[PDB]
C-alpha cells in the first residue's frame, strides 16, 4: 500500500 | 501551444539525493543514496503525471500501473538530460549532490549500465534534442510499457499514447527526425531493463550487502518489478528488436 498512499495523497 | 505549456509549466524541479560527500565511495553508499534518490524522484513523478494533458482519462487502477512500470526509463532519460545540459554528459548527474565519474560508475558495480546511460546523454547532444523534444519524449516513455495482456481500460490507453505521439510529430527531414527520436525512445527500454535486473537482484540481497531501500522502492521492487522481468509487462517498441 505504501505507492497507492502516496498517488492518492497528491 | 496548449500541449507544450502545459508540459513546460508542470516539469519537476531539482532533486537532491541527501548524500553524504564527505564519506569515501563505497558500493553500500552509494547504492543506498541512489535508492533515496529514487523514492525523492517518485513523488515529483507521481505529482507530474498526474499533472499531465488526458492523464485523467485513464481508469485510476492504470493510472497507478503505468507510473509503476515507467519509473525507471522516465527517471534515466531524465538524468540523461540533466547530465547533458549540466556537465556535457563528462559524468552522470543523478542529483547535484550525487554525481558519478568513473571511479563511482566502478564502485557501484554497474559500470556496464552506466555507459549504456552515459551513451544516451551523450545522444542528447549528437543528436542536438531541443528542450521541447525532451518534454514531449519524456511524457510519451509514461505510456510506453504495459502489460502483455492489457490494462483495466485498454482504450483510454491507446488513444492516450497515439494523441501523445501526434504530439511529438507536431513539435518535428521531419520523417528523418522522427525516425531518429522513436529510436532513442527505444533505446532507453534496454537500458531500463539492465537496470530492472540490477535493482531487483540487489533488493534480495540487500541484507547481506549493507544497501538500504526505502519504502516504496522496495514494494515496487518486489511487487511490480519482477511483472517486466517475468515477461508479464513489455515495453512498447517503435521499431522491431
Ligand atoms: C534502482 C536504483 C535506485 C534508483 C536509481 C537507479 C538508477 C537510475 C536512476 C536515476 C535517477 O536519476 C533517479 C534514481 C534512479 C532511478 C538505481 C539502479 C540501482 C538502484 O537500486
Amino acid at each position: 500500500g505504501a505507492f497507492q498512499n502516496l498517488f492518492q495523497s497528491v | 501551444p496548449i500541449f507544450l505549456n502545459v508540459l513546460e509549466a508542470i516539469e519537476p524541479g531539482v532533486v537532491c539525493a541527501g548524500h553524504d560527500n564527505n564519506q569515501p565511495d563505497s558500493f553500500a553508499a552509494l547504492l543506498s543514496s541512489l535508492n533515496e534518490l529514487g523514492e525523492r524522484q517518485l513523488v515529483h513523478v507521481v505529482k507530474w503525471a498526474k499533472a499531465l494533458p488526458g492523464f485523467r482519462n485513464l481508469h485510476v487502477d492504470d493510472q497507478m500501473a503505468v507510473i509503476q512500470y515507467s519509473w525507471m526509463g522516465l527517471m534515466v532519460f531524465a538524468m540523461g538530460w540533466r547530465s547533458f545540459t549540466n556537465v556535457n554528459s563528462r559524468m552522470l548527474y543523478f542529483a547535484p549532490d550525487l554525481v558519478f565519474n568513473e571511479y563511482r560508475m566502478h564502485k557501484s558495480r554497474m559500470y556496464s549500465q552506466c555507459v549504456r546511460m552515459r551513451h544516451l546523454s551523450q545522444e542528447f547532444g549528437w543528436l542536438q534534442i531541443t528542450p521541447q523534444e525532451f518534454l514531449c519524449m519524456k511524457a510519451l516513455l509514461l505510456f510506453s510499457i504495459i502489460p502483455v495482456d492489457g490494462l483495466k481500460n485498454q482504450k483510454f490507453f491507446d488513444e492516450l499514447r497515439m494523441n501523445y505521439i501526434k504530439e511529438l510529430d507536431r513539435i518535428i527531414s521531419c520523417s528523418r527526425r522522427f525516425y531518429q527520436l522513436t529510436k532513442l525512445l527505444d533505446s532507453v527500454q534496454p537500458i531500463a531493463r539492465e537496470l530492472h535486473q540490477f535493482t531487483f537482484d540487489l533488493l534480495i540481497k540487500s541484507h547481506m550487502v549493507s544497501v538500504d531501500f526505502p519504502e516504496m522502492m522496495a514494494e515496487i521492487i518486489s511487487v511490480q518489478v519482477p511483472k517486466i522481468l517475468s515477461g508479464k509487462v513489455k515495453p512498447i517498441y517503435f521499431h522491431t528488436q
